[PDB]
């Protein structure tokens, strides 16, 4: 029946947003199902040639004000159905491809469609335009854990040699340890080269 | 809400239909494209499907039948151990469907019962919400029989035990 | 262990018509002077003429390799058929002329090449590649 | 019968003359001779037996399920011996299902021909030395005791059952699993339909969960299994037919052309196929509910027997 | 007390000692050599290096041990094919 | 006690105790434990002022929210099956399709419930049958190990009690009570029945309810029951006449009867090849397990994700088994059903071609062998669909082992060929079909036996018969 | 195993090869044993142990055992006109161990 | 991709057993070691009668060509005798 491969399709859905939210980090999402969603389509392009048959058959009337309303209706309503269903996945998709934007790019790539990958470029462009206009004073894209403390201790994780700070430097050799203000380090932490809090 | 999931699938599900008028051309509901339906023909159809054709036809296309899920067996079940009782097992989506049933068709009684039976197993979906390791089996053998609504509730809960507990205890 | 320090490199029947003399010659077990001139009289070989029955070869070998049949790995079966995946004794497909025999003659031309001063079967060698 | 089962009309035409078997002749001195069909069905396994006998077992009526005779019998409680009765007996006019038929043990076997001949069971220790009533129509099923069957061996030789056992069924089947690709292709996909099974509410790929039944302890004009069930209960309940002297007459030449025809070279056909093809012409003459036997029914009859002994 | 251990035993030896008795044990009728008889090898090997009261297994023991299963294996044969089979399996123990 | 404990020579001593409240139930016969309790004694019923001893027990030690990710972690892995693959008996060189097989039979299918009630075995049963040191009981002891519930039993040391179930009288109580065999003992994992030929037949008639019907029927002291056995048989054992002869049937060399060899849903025969470069392979890893190289070399792999140990693999499976149960897609259905046929088909061309039945019955119970098979596979990576991928190495596997197991006037065509096919020249098959034919299928057989010795050789895609040897 | 007559419970007890356990144990006239006892070898003399599962008994035991064993050939003496497979009654299995 | 086909192709694998009936197949036109027309498919190659066939005439039909081909399959023979080809 049309809709079965709509339930297929959000049960995948539903499948990957538990595999988002059962883990503490941000899982890189799983492949766009262009398969199954072929499959729908075809089956809207069929719908749509019924639609457009029983339209021209309105013409011959077979007790049209009941019957042909009918059919006209179930086969709309499979088509409802349909974009329901491709929209609940694709809005999915997009809410997790928000949430990584923001994440990390406002600071794999194989399993986007070639339109969300064109999309996501949009969206981190957008948020990048948020955090250099007005507001810029307050880097939107950072954390939103509370600031816990000013100085914290960050164990280097990663070799990156002498880099610049605004009035000084890090020398962040492999295994040593700073103490050091928490706003000139928190980009390095989401980085993964430091390591602590 | 329109991209709601959980709402999605609810709406996938089947319940029984009585149809009210022979209607050529829908057979591929009966699986076979080539016929009518016919008056009193009786027929599982999606709900997303069956919602509809229960309204619209003066008499509509379609009556829907009582479902198994509401039966007088199942709400008997219901109104005697609701912490006891496998919605799982009845419907995995069974407070959706019946809060749609309920609007679908005013139903004092079942919005009653299904209140009941919510307030009830909240309590002991709280208990176990609360209740954290320093994951015991009688948990595990409660969470089984829990809705995918109710387990939607008993994550967000006991996220919200466990955080605080991590706070408190925790640097 | 003793393994034979010398890999064979084998032009056959090749004609001195000197003496309508039939020989195979071995590039590598030969001697330098069995080389370039016969061994029933001594007449000396054209050079351009020995390149171009090694390049001969050596495309004969290229070609021997790409017309190849496939054999089953465990069951010694042809593949008789244009599409299978697999033998139907579940044994994957492998080569009549496993591909690492391949390389060891191609290695064994450029070598050959570079040492004897073949410039034209060098040429040939290098437009493989590039 | 057995929609399921693909071809076995053969067997299936003669499931139902057993279902409606033969009559009863009490003679003069009340002599009795027996009118109820006994059936067996030798071959391969995995082949359509044991799903006929549940069939037969699900539309007959007063049918015992088995896997015999009569016994004097003890227990551990009991300071004391009693009479036991086995399926034939508790089957009296009714039928016995008996699957795995080459298993049975020397002390069934032997008393077996009592049933056979006599449609009766003697008791014979504990001072009990009597006799009941086991008047029953009997379908068995039976195994090759090793490998494969061999289909140019005897049942007597692919099976340890004795020849003089053997020929005691009116009607004795040999079946085989037959490796035809279309017959292959349906039970394949019917057994594939099977597995890929998914059970309500079930998510794609979740295991099936034990704790069910405990946890919802809450409280081509073929007929329905009912309306055949309702036929052939009228026929019995309605008719007991005459044997009018033209199908004597084609019985006896079918009889008589058999036992010398070159059917004779496969087996020695006697006295027992002869009255075999009355038993199984009043079947037929039940199935048409006819007051009388008739020239018609043998002529049915003599080819399913025909076919069931020599193939043809 | 003693527990013996395979220090620097000769690998190839012994490889080539069980694949020419595997080869040769090929005739349907001989004692069935096989991976336990290779074993048999490094056990019997440490049972000489035991009887030594030596914590390591020498190229002496070894050879023994090797020379031991190979005669064990040799006259284990019709007399017909005897006589070849010592001359073959000769390479590996007449180093000793 | 733990069996590693047992004095030498001693016979292993076991103590009677007891756990009340929510310490009941907390155990299943088999695991090791760790008990805390009161030593302590009582007066018992049956020596003069002596007393029985017994615990009281006050504790008992025998998923995780991180080894969850952790086999979350594992499933995603592409090379999965190759890494359990060399995680089974990683000592044992070779042996690559009865490892697959092994971990096919580990995994299971996935169990079934019908409408009708009617339940679907998922346990897999597999034979290993073939030739001494090949390696048989090392697999069957080291499946002991890795396998969350198992139990190890070699067939001569078997009886039908000891293996189904057996009466017993409870000296406590001093009244009756059924105590579970092997069988029992092995439901919910694998049953390893060692030298299996070397059993009784009673014994192995007693196999067949608690291997096929999966249940034991007991009626005994008065006591009538019937005891649940979801068990795998992982059987191993040697072939009648010791080596397998080539020269025998199949049925000849294997005392077991086509009824009991119809429900192993895997078979293998293993054979010595007697090849000298595999034996110099073997040789090798041998001495390199002998040398105690194997440990530093197994640590590598493992620190490599080559391998995983042993704890990890049983975590693993029990995972695996309790949270997923995978279905055939429609296309593996399909492509499973035309696999049916196909091999349906190879078995009519093989018995007309021998013309005798083979001892391996091809029925329709071993498609359902292949599904389970195909089923397992994709529950490694705990895959809710069997896609067609894995019913490709399902197809392999069972060709590989079952078919193997089954598939086992020419004298005048033979040499009518070798007289008018010289050394060296070609023949083009269509024309040697039409001038045998028009003299018929010992064709092909004249080409199987020129081919098997060095005189023929198929060439060119089949297309030519070429003379190539003597 | 045998039912204790104090008990009335089923217990194991040892066989020669378990009696022998970390030492050896010796089996003369080998060749004249029955088949039927000289299969019950093939467990304790490879894989070291020994796995009863009788009366409700299942378990594995101990038995760390090298086998010296003394045989005639068949038929009273031996012939080395036929090789050992011919000499003997005792089959590959058993011979390999 | 193409609009007259979304009757639909089966693969070849899928016809064995499905005795007399019809079908569309697409396949490589082999010619087999025993001489006789085939066609191949991933999933397996059937032997083709051309005795009846009409081809389509706006083409050359070699061996190796991919060739769509109606017919009836029978499997007494084995072979799929080709109604029409393409
Ligand atoms: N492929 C192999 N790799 C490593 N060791 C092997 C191999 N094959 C055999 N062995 C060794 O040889 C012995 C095999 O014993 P075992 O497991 O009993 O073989 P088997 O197949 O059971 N023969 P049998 O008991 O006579 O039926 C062990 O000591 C192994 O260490
Ligand atoms: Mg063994
Ligand atoms: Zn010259
Ligand atoms: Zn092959």
């Amino acid at each position: 029946m049309y809709g079965d491969l709509g339930n297929k399709l959000v049960l995948e859905a539903k499948r990957t947003k538990q595999l988002y939210a059962r883990s503490n980090q941000d899982v890189n999402l799983p492949m766009y199902h262009e398969d199954i969603i072929r499959n729908i389509l075809k089956e809207v392009s069929n719908l749509r040639k019924n639609t457009e048959y029983l339209k021209e058959q309105q013409q011959l009337g077979m007790l049209d004000d009941k019957v042909a309303k009918c059919q006209y209706f179930v086969t709309l309503l499979c088509m409802e159905r349909n974009k329901r269903c491709l929209l609940a996945y694709q809005r999915l998709r997009t809410d997790i491809l928000d949430s990584m934007a923001w994440n990390n790019n406002g600071l794999d790539t194989n399993n986007l469609s070639h339109q969300e990958q064109e999309y996501l470029k949009e969206y981190c462009d957008l948020i990048t335009d948020l955090k250099s206009g007005d507001l810029v004073d307050i880097d939107l894209s950072g954390s939103l854990v509370p600031p816990s403390d000013v100085f914290i201790d960050v164990r280097v994780l990663k070799d990156a040699g002498e880099i610049q700070t605004e009035y000084g430097v890090f020398n962040l050799i492999k295994d040593s340890q700073f103490f050091v203000r928490q706003s000139d380090v928190e980009r390095l932490i989401q980085q993964g080269y430091l390591q602590k809090i | 809400g329109y991209y709601d999931i959980d709402d999605v699938l609810a709406d996938g599900t089947e319940f029984p239909c009585k149809f009210q008028y022979d209607i050529p051309g829908l057979g591929y509901l009966e699986n076979n494209p080539g016929r009518p339906i016919t008056k009193n023909t009786k027929l599982n159809l999606p709900l997303w499907l069956a919602r509809i054709l229960a309204i619209v036809g003066p008499v509509p296309f379609v009556e829907l039948l009582p479902p198994d899920m509401f039966s007088t067996k199942v709400m008997n079940a219901i109104k005697t151990d609701p912490v006891a009782l496998d919605l799982h097992s009845i419907n995995s989506h069974f407070f959706s469907l019946a809060i749609k049933w309920i609007m679908l068709f005013s139903e004092k009684e079942l919005a009653n019962v299904v209140s009941e039976l919510l307030l009830q197993r909240a309590q002991e979906l709280n208990h176990h919400a609360s209740s954290l390791s320093i994951t015991n089996i009688a948990t595990s053998t409660f969470l089984l029989k829990l809705e995918e609504m109710e387990k939607e509730i008993y994550k967000k809960s006991h996220e919200s035990y466990k955080d605080t507990k991590r706070w408190m205890f925790k640097k | 262990e003793f393994k034979d320090p010398s890999l064979s490199l084998v032009v056959p029947d090749f004609l001195c018509e000197y003496c309508f003399f039939i020989s195979d010659i071995d590039f590598c077990k030969a001697a330098p002077e069995s080389i370039f001139s016969c061994v029933r009289c001594h007449k000396a070989f054209n050079q351009v003429l020995l390149q171009e029955h090694l390049i001969q070869k050596l495309r004969s070998d290229i070609e021997s390799y790409l017309i190849q049949d496939l054999r089953c790995s465990r069951c010694h079966k042809v593949k008789r058929d244009y599409m299978s995946a697999h033998c139907p004794c579940a044994g994957a497909w492998e080569g009549t002329l496993p591909r690492e025999s391949i390389v060891q003659k191609l290695n064994v031309f450029k070598q050959v090449a570079k040492y004897y001063g073949f410039d034209i079967l060098l040429s040939c060698i290098a437009d493989l590649t590039i | 019968l057995a929609p399921s089962i693909y071809g076995h009309d053969h067997i299936k035409k003669a499931i139902l003359l057993m279902l409606m078997g033969g009559v009863e002749k009490n003679l003069e001195n009340g002599s009795h001779l027996r009118g109820d069909i006994n059936i067996l069905m030798v071959g391969d396994p995995s082949t359509a037996k044991s799903q006929l006998l549940r069939f037969v077992l699900n539309t007959a009526s007063l049918a015992i399920a088995t896997t015999l005779t009569a016994a004097v019998t003890t227990d551990r409680e009991t300071g004391e011996r009693r009479l036991e009765a086995g399926a034939m007996v508790l089957a009296d006019r009714g039928v016995v299902c008996i699957d795995e038929f080459d298993k049975m043990t020397d002390v069934d076997r032997v008393a077996i021909h009592e049933v056979m001949e006599q449609q009766t069971v003697t008791i014979a220790k504990a001072g009990i030395h009597t006799t009941l009533n086991a008047r029953c129509s009997v379908i068995a099923a039976a195994n090759p005791v090793f490998g494969q069957y061999d289909v140019n061996r005897d049942p007597h030789q692919n099976i340890a059952l004795p020849d003089s056992l053997l020929s005691r069924f009116d009607l004795l089947f040999v079946v085989t699993d037959d490796i035809n690709e279309i017959r292959d292709r349906s039970i394949s996909e019917h057994v594939l339909r099977t597995h890929r099974y998914l059970p309500p509410g079930y998510l794609e790929g979740e295991p099936v969960r034990e704790r069910l039944n405990l946890s919802l302890a809450v409280g081509p004009k073929l007929v329905t299994i009912p309306f055949l069930r309702k036929y052939v209960q009228y026929a019995k309940e309605r008719v007991i037919p005459q044997l009018t002297q033209e199908a004597i007459n084609v019985i006896v030449k079918n009889y008589t052309d058999l036992r010398n025809d070159d059917n004779t070279k496969k087996s020695p056909i006697t006295a027992r196929t002869l009255e075999t093809l009355i038993r199984l012409a009043t079947a037929h003459a039940k199935v048409r509910l006819s007051k009388t036997v008739n020239k018609v029914d043998a002529k049915v009859a003599a080819n399913l027997l025909r076919f069931a002994l020599l193939g043809e | 007390k003693i527990y013996p251990k395979l220090h620097q035993m000769d690998m190839d030896k012994v490889s080539r000692v069980y694949a020419d008795l595997r080869r040769e044990s090929i005739s349907t009728g001989s004692f069935p050599i096989t991976v336990r008889h290779l074993e048999s090898i490094l056990r019997i090997a440490e049972s000489f290096a035991k009887m030594r009261l030596s914590e390591f297994v020498s190229s002496y023991d070894l050879d023994r041990a090797i020379k031991v299963v190979v005669d064990s294996f040799v006259d284990a044969q019709k007399v017909s094919v005897r006589r070849q089979l010592r001359r073959s399996f000769a390479i590996y123990t007449l180093g000793h | 006690e733990i069996p590693e404990l047992v004095p030498v020579g001693e016979m292993p001593r076991n103590l009677t105790m007891t756990c009340d409240r929510y310490l009941t139930n907390k155990v299943i016969p088999g695991t090791r434990v760790t008990i805390v309790g009161i030593y302590s004694i009582y007066n018992s019923k049956n020596g003069v002022a002596i007393r029985t001893p017994y615990i009281k027990i006050l504790g008992i030690q025998s998923f995780t929210e991180e080894e969850e990710e952790e086999f979350l972690q594992l499933s995603r892995n592409p090379k999965l099956y190759e890494i359990l693959t060399n995680s089974i008996a990683p000592s044992i060189f070779g042996n690559e399709d009865i490892k697959k097989a092994i971990v096919c039979l580990l995994m299971g299918g996935s169990k079934k419930i019908l409408p009708d009630g009617m339940r679907l075995r998922g346990d897999i049963n597999v034979l290993l049958l073939g030739d001494p040191g090949t390696a048989k009981s090392q697999l069957l002891k080291f499946v002991e190990k890795v396998s969350p519930i198992a139990v190890y039993t070699s067939g001569k040391g078997s009886s039908a009690a000891g293996l189904t179930a057996s009466v017993q009288r409870d000296p406590m109580t001093r009244e009756f009570y059924l105590e579970g065999g092997a069988m029992v003992l092995a439901d919910g994992g694998v049953v390893c029945i060692d030298e299996f030929d070397k059993m009784r037949d009673e014994d192995r008639v007693a196999i067949h309810e608690a291997m096929e019907q999966q249940t034991i029927s007991i009626a005994k002291a008065g006591i009538t029951t019937v005891l649940n056995s979801r068990t795998s048989v992982l059987a191993a054992a040697n072939p009648i006449y010791g080596r397998y002869d080539d020269l025998k049937s199949p049925g000849d060399n294997i005392d077991f009867q086509t009824t009991i060899l119809s429900r192993f849903d895997m078979i293998f025969i293993v054979k010595d090849d007697h090849n000298e470069e595999r034996d110099i392979s073997i040789a090798n890893h041998v001495i390199n397990i002998h040398t105690g190289n194997a440990n530093a070399m197994q640590n590598q792999q493992e620190e490599n994700g080559s391998e995983i140990s042993i704890e990890k693999m049983k975590r693993y499976i029990t995972y695996c088994r309790l949270k997923c149960a995978p279905r055939l897609s429609p296309q593996a259905a399909e492509k499973l059903s035309s696999n049916f046929v196909t091999i349906r088909k190879q078995l009519l061309i093989n018995e007309l071609e021998s013309t005798e039945r083979s001892s391996i019955p091809i029925t329709i119970r071993q498609l359902e062998a292949i599904i389970r098979i195909t089923e397992s596979l994709a529950k490694l990576e705990l895959s809710p669909i069997a896609q067609e991928r894995h019913v490709d190495e399902a197809i392999r596997l069972f060709q590989a082992s079952t078919m193997d197991a089954a598939s086992q006037e020419i004298r005048r065509f033979e040499q009518e060929l070798k007289r008018r096919l010289p050394i060296g020249w070609s023949t083009s098959y269509q024309t040697l079909r039409r001038e045998f034919v028009d003299t018929q299928l010992a064709l092909d057989k004249a080409l199987y036996a020129l081919e098997k010795h060095e005189t023929i050789q198929l060439r060119h895609q089949g297309q030519n018969i070429y003379r190539s040897g003597v | 195993v045998r039912k204790d007559p104090i008990t009335k419970e089923w217990t194991l007890e040892g066989g020669a090869l378990v009696l022998a356990d970390k030492g050896v144990c010796l089996i003369d006239e080998f060749d004249k044993m029955n088949d039927q006892d000289r299969t019950s070898i093939h467990e304790a003399m490879e894989q070291q142990s020994i796995s009863i599962s009788k009366a409700g008994i299942v378990t594995t035991l101990q038995a760390r055992c090298s086998i010296i064993a003394a045989a005639n050939p068949n038929g009273g003496r031996y012939n080395s006109t036929l090789p050992l497979a011919q000499n003997v009654s005792l089959t590959e299995p058993i011979l390999s161990r | 991709r193409n609009e007259n086909f979304q009757m639909s192709i089966t693969p070849i694998k899928n016809l064995l057993g499905r005795d007399a009936q019809n079908f569309l197949l697409l396949g490589l036109l082999n010619k087999n070691f025993k001489g006789n027309w085939s066609l191949e498919d991933p999933s397996g190659s059937v032997e083709i009668d051309i005795s009846q066939t009409i081809p389509t005439q706006g083409h050359y039909y070699v061996p190796g060509c991919m060739v769509l081909v109606e017919g009836i399959y029978y499997s007494v023979g084995n072979k799929f005798h080709v109604t029409s080809m393409t």
